[PDB]
């Protein structure tokens, strides 16, 4: 009748805090456990060793947290395991857990994205854990030259550094042009290389920029007015610049660029700005085909060259992936989960994207034949349908089209998903289903979460709370119980939102009992919610004096800078010309968001299958003593 | 069963110049145990075959000391090449 | 630098983490200013034209200026040593002036031009003092002098092995104008001398549960017990 | 009159003292960056009449004297040339011999203050001590054990062994800890 | 799950020798003083390493 439960993160990481949730349902007394962690498959060293007691007071669940060494054990190569054992009083519950080699994370910051032969490039590489914490460890970096060959090898240290570490190269003279890269990864982990370019080459600043920005994101085919493109060229200083503008089109087709020189046009840039159109005529008669269906799925470039009245200065500049389409915008169920409970709502996470990929704010969206189900696209591209399944086992086919008023109907984007029946232990009907509103969600609100359950009433009174788990960033973050009492359908657990939830965390609740023929049952449901990405603490720069005092070549002036305490701010300070020349490999806080999120356990919105599906696809080895476990993952990438 | 203990011997003389031919002779054979009166043909073969993943060497050794020895007294650039940065291109300028 | 800086800062604390903070603009400018457009290198000896172009953004108010252009041994101007290159110019507001230098690059290397202003009663002065690349007429030219395979315990006697480079053939070199002749050496890995392991699937039927008399028994575990000695040895447990 | 902006030095920055624009009779004292050393004694710099002081700081990086491999063992780390200077920042990795154990500190940096983080560490013979099994008494009679040798071992009533019942030497100490389960 | 020492009471004590860690099922018993009167159950048994409930002891006047 008692049940021992373990849970474990899907892979486990060396060198970071991993915690394991251990649960005695049914159970009375005071019940010693003991966690051992061993390699697999000699057990060779003990990796770990804690001890616990679940007392009455806690409900008979604790945690245990415990930090792997990178010992000099473990041996591309084989994937190595271990073997995770957990000890209640007599009863014993091993799994077999699979290991990354990921330490943790290394971002490089180059001062500049382009470098010409001789100069110096300063270079910053910042070493934290999965939980972005600065840490002190040995680095390998190699210098790495167009080609492919490591010029230069070396090995440093982080420590007393405050995960900051600051490196230079130099330059020769007599160098090879074009990407060279950066090469670093941690001493214990030489399979997790992390790279950035930069490109060396011979240049002078253009000393102003200039704008080819297209009316709109993309280019109906069947749009007579053609192309229209507004040229905005300005000094690196602020003022408007006066000039003329040579513009000439082409048409791209994968990696191959077909220029249109019929479309040449030499324009007048007054006032910082110019005005060229590509008639559709021109484009018909450029390509060789007459089936304008054809371009569509084709994009688009434009080149622009302005010179200054001065004839002193002369810059180049090209804007290409115009895509020719059909339709504004392209639908996409990427976030939502593709596995409902029949009889229970199912949500659907749209996400609507402009052509170019970018998201598409305030869109229209309704499922076929449920007129009455219509949503809006948020200010991130994504809408949230609901839907009320019908009890059944036959797939949901589910079919989303876009109703943009004032957009005719062979514009619509459409796309079509399906979602299978949740399986149940022995066909009981017994489903979880927890549900959140979907809306950007920020660090230090509060979010309701609704534990709604489904089963037959033979047998509800014996489900007195739900155990929920939440991973962030690929470790567990919070473990807890909810209070439920017998006949309420649906409770809610007010759970506090801080800094510890972003990037995104996925809630995974579940509840055991004995139920249709005295078997041992566990069902399970999962849900993924986003936070608005942002930094843990804040980082300020602005101006530490009166704005009108004017910035003077030479002048000193004061820099507000406002942080967390006792934080280390390094610095830097670029001219906008080489970002007019490349904006390349520019580190932001958006690309550090999305490195943490690709080294994520989890591959789906939310749910599974069954109830072992759940936690495996939620980054989660669930194993009871009576044998209710999920498969083995032997997969560091998710499955295609 | 008489091939597996001579891979065996082979293996305890160090003698690695023999041992690749009886060995690819064994998986040639697609004998993977099991059945009437195997025993010993089951042990020895699977014995023979994981002491032979044991005592397997990894790579030919590599570590090469090119030394540039000019005659004029000067500064002397050293050269230990090494497995572990076989690929790291050294460089070494001379203006005559 | 007349221009608009983006400053970028990243913070890193021990409770909170990395940080990236936004980037903060800080434009720079003058209401008078030289723009001296220099190219980033020129051919020694051959004459070129600069533009050093003064601009002039007060709203309402012309400017009398005067520019020279500083001499200089190593270029070739109008300016010597005993007289200067002046020019009185009137700037209207709001506007801008262009002025060509011819000069001619005399010796090669980092070489220095320096443009200065000043204005007729007024309080208001400017220099540009910027450099160029000056770069032996030839064109950059590299010879593949030599060839050679390391071997010594191979081609080489008593362990060690002398190779003989010979001179590059530097026939249409530029008189001076130095070379530099580069030695790479790489290494050449090998790693290959290990057997294919036996296929895990091909023993799913060597796991064999054990039964029968004293015979019997050892015939019923010699099966499991090699089975599992192999597939720890081979690390073959992710396919079994 | 103004001077010019004083230049900035490699790994080094510049305050300016008794002003705050480069005018006569400012000072701009330069001090180098962490790890890096101000070499010589020209540390500031003076707008005069006629321009600044004299010369221009330089700022070097602080080296590490080169350590050799110790007894019985290698070095593993670092890169490129032995022997060279190793500056502040770089690390460095010591790995015994087959059959010697590690007894120090295994790694260790260059630090700030032209030495080593830590200490070079020895290598010694491997040797493990007879072991102390709790709740069961020992099989064998042997008390020094060299690398690889078994220990025998038996537990007492109303035990048994838990995994291995016996214990085998390597380099970091017995591999399976002698331990008795209950039956 | 085995349990620790006993657990004192006021004006009593345990009959026996208390030990460091008892196996389950093993069983103490109780004690007053003299004059006080014990109320409950004088044993005391190990069940999930936890001890039942001990007596009290009566003050008398
Ligand atoms: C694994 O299991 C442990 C069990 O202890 C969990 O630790 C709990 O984590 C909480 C995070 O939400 C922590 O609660 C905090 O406690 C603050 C006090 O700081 C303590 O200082 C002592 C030093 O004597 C340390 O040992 C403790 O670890 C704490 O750091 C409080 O200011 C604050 O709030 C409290 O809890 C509730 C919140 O509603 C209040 O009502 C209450 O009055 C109290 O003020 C803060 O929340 C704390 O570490 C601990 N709390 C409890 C009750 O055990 C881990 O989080 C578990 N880890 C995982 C991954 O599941
Ligand atoms: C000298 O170095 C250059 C490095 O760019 C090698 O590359 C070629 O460079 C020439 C111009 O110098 C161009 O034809 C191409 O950029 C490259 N050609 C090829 C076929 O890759 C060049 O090969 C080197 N020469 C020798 C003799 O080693
Ligand atoms: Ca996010």
């Amino acid at each position: 009748s008692p049940m021992y439960s373990i849970i474990t993160p899907n892979i486990l990481r060396l060198e970071s805090e991993e915690t394991m949730v251990l649960e005695a349902h049914d159970a009375q007394g005071d019940v010693p456990v003991t966690v051992t962690v061993h390699d697999f498959p000699g057990k060779k060293l003990v990796l770990s060793s804690e001890k616990t007691v679940l007392t009455p007071a806690t409900n008979h669940m604790g945690n245990v947290t415990f930090t792997i060494p990178a010992n000099r054990e473990f041996k591309k190569g084989r994937n190595k395991f271990v073997t995770v054992q957990a000890t209640f009083g007599t009863q014993v519950v091993e799994k077999v857990v699979l290991v990354s080699l990921q330490s943790g994370y290394l971002f490089i910051q180059t001062d500049k994205t382009i470098y010409t032969p001789g100069s110096t490039v300063l270079y910053r590489i910042f070493t934290v854990n999965h939980k972005l914490l600065p840490v002190g460890r040995t680095v390998m970096v190699n210098i790495e030259n167009p080609e492919g060959i490591p010029v230069k090898q070396d090995s440093l240290s982080s420590q007393n550094q405050l995960g900051v570490l600051p490196l230079s190269w130099d330059i020769p003279e007599l160098v090879n042009m074009g990407q060279w890269k950066i090469r670093a990864y941690y001493e214990n982990s030489p399979q997790q290389v992390f790279s950035t370019e930069f490109e060396v080459k011979e240049y002078v600043l253009p000393s102003f920029e200039v704008i080819v920005e297209p009316t709109e994101k993309f280019y109906y085919i069947y749009n007579e007015k053609g192309l229209e493109v507004t040229i905005t060229a300005r000094f690196l200083y602020g003022k408007k610049v006066e000039g003329t503008a040579f513009v000439i089109f082409g048409i791209q087709d994968g990696e191959q660029r077909i220029s249109l020189p019929e479309s040449l046009k030499r324009i007048p840039i007054e006032d910082g700005s110019g005005e060229v159109v590509l008639s559709r005529k021109v484009l018909l008669d450029g390509v060789q085909n007459p089936r304008a269906e054809d371009l569509v799925g084709k994009s688009l470039y434009v080149s622009a060259t302005v010179i200054l009245h001065s004839g002193s200065d002369m810059v180049q500049a090209e804007r290409s992936g115009i895509p020719i389409v059909t339709s504004p915008y392209q639908i996409h169920f990427t976030k939502t989960p593709k596995y409902f409970k029949p009889g229970m709502p199912f949500d659907l996470m749209v996400f609507v994207t402009n052509p170019d990929g970018s998201p598409a704010y305030r869109v229209p969206v309704a499922v076929q034949g449920e007129d009455t189900v219509q949503s809006l696209t948020q200010g991130d591209g994504v809408a949230k349908l609901s839907i009320n399944t019908h009890p059944s086992q036959k797939p949901l086919s589910i079919t989303v089209r876009t109703k943009k008023q004032e957009l005719s109907e062979a514009e619509q984007a459409t796309r079509t998903m399906q979602a299978l029946p949740y399986s149940t232990v022995g066909n009981s009907n017994n489903y979880l289903h927890l549900s959140v509103l979907r809306t950007e969600l920020r660090p230090g609100e509060t979010l309701n979460v609704n534990f709604l359950l489904r089963m037959d009433r033979a047998h509800e009174a014996k489900i007195r709370y739900y155990t929920y788990l939440i991973m962030n960033k690929g470790r567990l973050l919070k473990a807890g119980r909810q209070v439920r009492e017998p006949g309420q359908d649906l409770v809610v657990l007010p759970l506090s939102i801080t800094t510890d939830f972003i990037p995104s965390f996925r809630l995974v609740a579940y509840y055991t009992l004995i139920g249709a023929s005295g078997q041992r049952e566990v069902v399970a449901d999962s849900v993924w919610v986003d936070v608005k990405d942002s930094c843990v603490g804040s980082l300020v720069v602005k101006s530490g004096q009166s704005e009108d005092r004017q910035p003077v070549p030479g002048q000193q002036m004061t820099l507000k800078i406002e942080g967390d305490h006792g934080a280390r701010v390094v610095l830097v300070a670029v001219d906008k010309g080489v970002f007019v020349l490349n904006k390349k490999n520019k580190l932001t806080q958006s690309k550090i968001w999305d490195v943490v999120e690709k080294a994520d356990i989890g591959c789906t919105p939310g749910s599974g299958k069954d109830y072992a599906g759940v936690f495996s696809d939620a980054g989660l080895t669930f194993t009871s003593s009576s044998g209710q476990q999920t498969a083995q993952r032997a997969e560091l990438q998710c499955p295609q | 069963e008489a091939t597996s203990y001579a891979l065996l011997a082979l293996l305890q003389l160090k003698d690695f110049d023999f041992v690749p031919p009886v060995v690819r002779w064994l998986n040639e054979q697609r004998y993977y145990g099991g059945g009437y009166g195997s025993t010993q043909a089951t042990f020895m073969v699977f014995q023979a075959l994981a002491q032979y993943q044991k005592d397997a060497p990894d790579h030919q050794e590599l570590n090469l000391d090119v030394s540039l020895q000019l005659p004029s007294r000067s500064s002397k650039i050293t050269h230990r090449i090494h497995w572990e940065s076989a690929s790291l291109l050294r460089s070494e300028e001379t203006k005559e | 630098s007349i221009t608009t800086w983006e400053i970028l800062a990243v913070s890193m604390s021990d409770k909170k983490g990395i940080c990236v903070a936004d980037p903060f603009e800080v434009t720079v400018m003058q209401d008078f200013f030289i723009d001296l457009r220099l190219p980033y290198s020129v051919v020694r000896n051959e004459q070129v034209e600069i533009r050093a172009v003064l601009y002039n953004y007060r709203q309402n108010q012309e400017l009398k200026v005067r520019v020279e252009l500083l001499h200089n041994p190593a270029f070739c101007s109008l300016a010597t040593t005993k007289r200067r290159h002046q020019q009185t110019v009137t700037i209207p507001p709001k506007s801008s002036l262009s002025v060509p230098y011819v000069i001619v690059p005399l010796k090669t290397g980092l070489q220095e031009v320096e443009v200065k202003a000043a204005v007729y009663h007024h309080f208001i002065s400017d220099g540009v003092r910027k450099s160029l690349k000056v770069v032996p007429e030839g064109i950059r030219m590299n010879k593949t002098v030599a060839v050679r395979t390391l071997d010594p315990e191979r081609l080489g006697r008593e362990g060690v092995q002398k190779e003989d480079i010979p001179p590059a053939d530097l026939s249409d070199q530029v008189p001076d104008t130095e070379s530099e002749t580069r030695i790479l050496l790489q290494g050449t890995p090998v790693a290959q001398m290990t057997e294919d392991a036996v296929d895990a699937e091909r023993l799913k039927h060597l796991i064999v549960t054990p039964s029968g008399c004293g015979e019997q028994n050892m015939i019923g575990m010699t099966p499991t017990v090699i089975a599992v000695h192999y597939l720890d040895e081979t690390e073959q447990w992710e396919k079994f | 009159r103004p001077c010019g902006h004083p230049g900035d030095t490699p790994f080094g920055t510049f305050t300016l003292t008794g002003g705050n624009v480069f005018e006569y009779g400012v000072k701009a004292v330069y001090t180098c960056n962490e790890g890096y050393q101000l070499l010589g004694e020209i540390n500031y710099r003076e707008c005069d009449t006629d321009g600044w002081t004299n010369d221009i700081p330089i700022c070097e990086v602080v080296k590490c004297l080169p350590v050799t491999a110790p007894e019985n063992g290698k070095i593993v780390s670092s890169a490129m040339e032995p022997d060279r200077e190793y500056h502040f920042g770089q690390a460095v990795r010591f790995v015994c011999n087959s059959g010697y154990k590690i007894e120090g500190d295994e790694e260790m940096h260059c630090s700030d203050d032209g030495f080593w983080s830590k200490e070079k560490p020895k290598c010694v013979e491997i040797s493990c001590k007879s072991p102390d099994v709790i709740n069961g008494s020992p099989i064998s009679q042997k008390i020094i054990y060299k690398e690889n040798e078994r220990f025998q071992y038996k537990c007492n009533m109303g035990y048994e062994y838990s995994e291995r019942g016996d214990a085998v030497c390597t380099e970091s100490g017995w591999r399976p800890l002698p331990s008795c389960e209950e039956k | 799950g085995k349990c620790g020492p006993p657990p004192p009471i006021d004006n009593g004590d345990i009959t026996s020798f208390p030990l460091s860690v008892y196996a389950p099922a093993s069983s103490v018993e109780y004690q007053c003083q003299n004059l006080y009167q014990l109320e409950g159950n004088k044993r005391i048994t190990c069940r999930n390493g936890q001890w039942s409930e001990p007596p009290k002891c009566l003050h008398p006047c």
